[PDB]
RNA sequence: UGACUCCCAAGAGCUCUUAUCGACGGAGUCGUUUGGCACCUCGAUGUCGACUCAUCACAUCCUGGGGUUGAAGAAGGUCCCAAGGGUUCGGUUGUUCGCCGAUUCAAGUGGUACGUGAGUUGGGUUUAGAACGUCGUGAGACAGUUCGGUUCCUAUCUACCGUUGGUGUUAAAGCGAGAACUGCGAGGAGCCAACCCUAGUACGAGAGGACUGGGUUGGGCCAACCUAUGGUGUACCGGUUGUUAUGACAAUAGCAGCGCCGGGAAGCUAAGUUGGUAUGGAAGAACUGCUGCUUAGCGGGAAAUCCUUCUCUAUACAAGUUCUCGGAACAGGUUUUAGAACAGAACUUCGAUAGGCGAGAGGUGGAAGCACCGCGAGGUGUGGAGCCAUCUCGUACUAAACGAA
RNA sequence: UUCCUUGUCGCAUAAGUAGCGACCUGCACGAAUGGUGUAACGACUGCCCCGCUGUCUCCGACAUGGACCCAGUGAAAUUGA
């Protein structure tokens, strides 16, 4: 994974990663610029992983990352409830226009599966198992393939 | 994934498509047909050949990473010209810079061939090549491999123009064939 | 280091050449809200939403 | 990626060939080991080597482990390679407990 | 590297203690183990063979830069220590005599290698 | 002398 | 490069080399020398120009 | 004046002028020494030495080929040919120079504003302070000594190192594009030592001791690579100090500009690991011989010259060749082995390009909760536990053709 | 304070135009423009030794701010063409 620096030394880089995130989950839908929403997803989508797992561990973990009483309860209820048959991607990421001042491309971000969200998501579906997978000399073997007959 | 043109130059040629193309030059005794397929085998384990790749990019580089110069002292009063490469020339005959100076630029990603390297294992079921050392390039690219010019291999072992596979072959009995050392141990004849 | 001699209209006008803008090859506007925008734009989510 | 995929079928198949033909026992930090060396510079010499292992480095088949004794009054470090043919016998006597990983500190530290 | 400058200590009885480096004899970094060097006497016994300030040769049995072997394996001593050998007959470019009898501690299995036979012979353990 |  | 070598490898240019540093030197000089053709042997394509 | 070359040859060389030299005297070459003149510059051309970076001449220091010797062999002397590649680290000195020490195949002589300060320094000389010796009545002076003393500039043009955009190269769609090439031409690479066999052979009274030919090990230089080793590894794992907050317990978070310590995968890198330091052809330098008979013809002949191996190259204007497409190629988005912008390469929904999720490898080192032992700091078990910087595999849940575009 | 001069000898170093101690041939020392010493003191000027280090052999990785790129605002010396 490529990690961004943003512009920011350590403490004021994470300090404003976990104020982004906090936000996010308050008000469920943020219009930010598109580099801080693509380092935000990330760790929007652990933190609803960690809800989902509920346990203490996970509760002391979350509370050492994100800040609020309303958002934490929301993480460990709402979206553990709204997100308990998805896999992953509980976040939706659009690009919306150019910031007048310093040109900055905008974006939304917001928490999907829920009233009001921007596009109709697909449903909730389990992963098939894990399946043993080919070697690449036999993915090779059946790569193969001629020119399809137009011409 | 290939455009137009490359679709219909392999649908004219007869051929699956196929993601690189090189061409080699040969003689007159050594073409082969459209449509046919090489293996490992060509090689024999225990000769040398010769491998040509894209070598790593470096990006934009300086002097002292370009060319190893040895820049300036990190003490003693020098400033602001630690990594530079001082002088560039003579004073009023010639009044200019000659041409092939050494001066900083894009570094590596150009092709280079690294040469008498050593063929050590073959595994044909899976069209494997261990060749002990080093080929330029990054991992997931592709090389070019042709005969040693400098330690030319034996005429008579070469298989010519090619290995000819036998159709009726199987993948399953087919074993890793390893260079022959001979018999006399190096390390107590010292 | 200072300029030798004064740039003359002939070396600016061909200095300048290469900057000029270009027009953009595909516009999108949106048959609703009439916004004009370039491919990858969000403006309308459709109804029912 | 599939270059990748195809190292890691190599190393596993490499591994457990080795595996069926000799007997190389779990070494970990703070073990008590012994173990015979052949030297092909030396004219194939073999030696006993025993020594506590401070070390140790998880690569498939070029897995590396690192003894620390002392010879005739004089300290000697020596790392070898753990699937090495050149070793003939490994055998491990005691388990010492340690609370690292790598023990760098008995260098400094006087017995 | 074993360099100009550097201080070694002495493992023979030829009388002399410790030496001072002025050079390796080939190489341009410095001298890595088996490698012979020239130096100076810096302290020395007061009867013994070598005198102090005398300019000696040595070839060097320990030394605390790690040496690979052709297997992969790797050995490092904790200080850097020569044998001091005959230097007034310099037509020998090949095994020299050490100038003393007894060699103490251990000794590398690279001097078979770079022909230093006799410090090997001379040798009691070999690590 | 000369100075500059 | 001396004159042997450079009639064992092409004779033309000793021509051409003759001729081109006689002619004048101005912007017409690479018009009239692409009217020189000059051939090693003695059969050139234009056989029916009026020669 | 200096350096170098040549002419004559008394004499030295046991004999013998010219192997090696060479008195008394002459003829030149070069432009590096010491000088002469005062032609350019005083509305400024910054001066010694060192560092970095070089490049040319050959009057050659080493390596290469030869003639002669007062050359038995080894080691040599002298002269001719040869500029492909090299030509060390330190002590006192501001030093150039030079002396010394340890090496080396050798530690060349000169030009390039005694190369190089809009590339670095500032020890000396050569401003203003102060002192010693000497000179001067004195103010002061002294290529006599000594301590201290501001080194500016954002690159317009030529030159050079890299990367791109446009455009000429009739084609038949006023034609526009994607690949694969040939190479006119240009650049790069060019080394050396030690040991062993031939051979203790040739030669020599003996002591000594080869030519040629073939291997092995090292050093210098050049091109690449990251499996392992070492260094780093600022959003990984643990330990711990001061303080503040979550009321306290429990567990954490901020700050001490990674708070400080011990490790660390990928990536980069050398101190690490690989590859070269060739072969064949042509013409030929000093020299060397053959035919002929006065004019010449021919053969052998070097680390040198030109092709061959490596890299770039059709803007190579006589503007090259082959295959293919015609809603073709582009653009936009997700990225990357690529990267300053640009460009390249992978994917763009009949899709694993990126994120998420699940499993494994790898790192760290034994989580929380519970139970037992102890007054306590603490120790033991459940348990190779818990966690996650990376890497691989599975999976369209999210964003890439959600283009009913 | 000594031109000749890197004077000569000793200590020290692998090697010392330096440093220390001698010698006297003092170009051109010398007694309140003070002579010879001197414990303590010096951001004064030399020399030697220990500890320590990227000053160096020989450089590498990482981190913040410029340089790079996009959107606003927008100088300077210089200039016969
Ligand atoms: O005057 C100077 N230079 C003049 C002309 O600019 C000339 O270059 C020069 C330089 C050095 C010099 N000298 O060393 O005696 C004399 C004149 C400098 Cl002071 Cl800038
Ligand atoms: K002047
Ligand atoms: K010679
Ligand atoms: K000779
Ligand atoms: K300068
Ligand atoms: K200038
Ligand atoms: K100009
Ligand atoms: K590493
Ligand atoms: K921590
Ligand atoms: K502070
Ligand atoms: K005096
Ligand atoms: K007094
Ligand atoms: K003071
Ligand atoms: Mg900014
Ligand atoms: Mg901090
Ligand atoms: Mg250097
Ligand atoms: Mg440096
Ligand atoms: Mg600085
Ligand atoms: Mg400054
Ligand atoms: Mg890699
Ligand atoms: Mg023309
Ligand atoms: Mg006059
Ligand atoms: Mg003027
Ligand atoms: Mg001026
Ligand atoms: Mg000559
Ligand atoms: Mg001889
Ligand atoms: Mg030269
Ligand atoms: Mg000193
Ligand atoms: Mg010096
Ligand atoms: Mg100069
Ligand atoms: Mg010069
Ligand atoms: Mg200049
Ligand atoms: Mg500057
Ligand atoms: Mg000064
Ligand atoms: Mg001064
Ligand atoms: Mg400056
Ligand atoms: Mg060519
Ligand atoms: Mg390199
Ligand atoms: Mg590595
Ligand atoms: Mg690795
Ligand atoms: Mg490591
Ligand atoms: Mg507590
Ligand atoms: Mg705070
Ligand atoms: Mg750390
Ligand atoms: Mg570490
Ligand atoms: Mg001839
Ligand atoms: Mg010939
Ligand atoms: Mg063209
Ligand atoms: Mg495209
Ligand atoms: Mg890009
Ligand atoms: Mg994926
Ligand atoms: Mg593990
Ligand atoms: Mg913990
Ligand atoms: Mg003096
Ligand atoms: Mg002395
Ligand atoms: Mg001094
Ligand atoms: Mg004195
Ligand atoms: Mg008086
Ligand atoms: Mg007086
Ligand atoms: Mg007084
Ligand atoms: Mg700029
Ligand atoms: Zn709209």
């Amino acid at each position: 994974t490529k990690l961004r620096k943003l512009g920011r030394h350590t403490g004021h880089r994470m300090s404003m990663l976990r104020t982004l995130v906090s936000q996010l989950v308050k008000h469920e839908r943020i219009e930010t610029t598109i580099t801080k929403a693509k380092e935000v997803r990330r760790l929007a989508d652990n933190m609803v992983q960690l809800g989902k797992e509920g346990s203490l561990d996970a509760a002391r973990r979350a509370a050492g990352f994100v800040r609020g009483d309303d958002v934490i309860h929301k993480i460990f209820t709402e979206f553990a409830y709204r997100y308990k048959d998805r896999t992953g991607g509980y976040t939706r990421m659009l690009r919306t226009r150019i910031r007048v001042g310093d040109a900055a491309p905008m974006a939304y971000i917001e928490f999907i599966d829920r009233e009001n969200e921007l596009r109709q998501s697909n449903p909730p579906t389990p992963q098939p198992p894990q399946r043993v997978p080919l070697d690449p000399w036999a993915r090779s073997r059946l790569m193969r393939q001629y020119a399809p007959p137009k011409e | 994934h290939l455009t137009m043109p490359e679709l219909g130059h392999f649908r004219a040629q007869g051929v699956p498509l196929k993601r690189k193309l090189r061409e080699f030059p040969v003689t007159e005794d050594a073409l082969l047909p459209v449509g046919t397929e090489l293996g490992v085998r060509h090689f024999v384990p225990g000769q040398y050949v010769d491998v040509t790749g894209i070598t790593r990019g470096k990006g934009f580089q300086g002097v002292m990473k370009r060319w190893k110069f040895k820049g300036g002292p990190a003490s003693h009063g020098c400033s602001k010209a630690h990594r530079k490469g001082g002088s560039t020339g003579q004073r009023d005959d010639p009044g200019k810079v000659f041409k092939g100076r050494k001066m900083p630029g894009h570094m590596g990603a150009a092709q280079r061939t690294v040469k008498n390297v050593w063929v050590y294992k073959i595994d044909p079921a899976r069209n494997l090549i261990w060749v002990r050392g080093q080929v330029p390039g990054a991992e997931g690219n592709f090389v070019f491999i042709n005969d040693a010019c400098y330690k030319k291999p034996d005429i008579s072992k070469l298989p010519f123009p090619t290995y000819l596979a036998p159709e009726d072959e199987d993948p399953s009995e087919l074993e890793p064939l390893v260079a022959d050392l001979g018999e006399v141990d190096p390390f107590m004849l010292a | 280091a200072v300029p030798k001699k004064k740039v003359s209209k002939h070396k600016r006008g061909i200095r300048n050449g290469p900057k000029a803008l270009k027009p953009v090859p595909v516009i999108i506007r949106c048959r609703s809200c009439g916004r004009v925008k370039l491919p990858h734009f969000f403006c309308c989510s459709g109804e029912r939403g | 990626k599939t270059a990748k995929h195809i190292m890691q079928i190599v190393d596993k198949e490499a591994v457990e060939e080795v595996r069926t033909r000799r007997e190389i026992p779990e070494i970990r930090p703070g073990y008590i080991v012994q173990l015979k060396v052949e030297v092909p510079e030396n004219k194939r010499r073999v030696s006993i080597v025993k020594g506590i292992v401070i070390a140790r480095r998880n690569a498939g088949l070029n897995s590396t482990f690192r003894i620390r004794r002392l010879v005739a009054g004089v300290g000697v470090e020596s790392m070898f390679p753990l699937y090495s043919p050149n070793l003939r016998e490994i055998k491990v006597l005691d388990k010492k407990r340690v609370r690292r990983a790598k023990l760098y500190y008995l260098r400094d530290k006087m017995n | 590297f074993i360099q100009m400058g550097t201080v070694l200590k002495v493992v023979d009885n030829s009388g002399a203690k410790k030496v001072m480096c002025i050079q390796a004899l080939k190489g341009k970094k410095g001298a890595r183990l088996g490698d012979t060097i020239v130096a100076s006497v810096k302290e020395a016994m007061p009867n013994g063979k070598v005198k102090k300030g005398a300019v000696v040769y040595g070839v060097v049995v320990r030394a605390a830069m790690q040496r690979g072997r052709v297997d992969g394996s790797e050995v490092r001593f904790d200080d850097n220590a020569v044998v001091l050998v005959d230097n007034k007959d310099k037509k020998t470019k090949t095994d020299r005599q050490p100038i003393g009898t007894r060699v103490f501690g251990p000794v590398p299995h690279e001097l078979r290698k770079k022909k230093h036979l006799k410090i090997l012979a001379l040798a009691q353990h070999i690590a | 002398g000369v100075a500059a | 490069r001396s004159l042997k070598d450079q009639m064992a490898k092409d004779p033309t240019e000793v021509i051409r080399k003759a001729v081109w540093r006689m002619l004048p030197t101005n912007n017409l000089r690479d018009d009239r020398d692409r009217k020189l053709r000059i051939f090693e042997g003695n059969e050139h394509p234009f056989g029916d120009k009026p020669l």
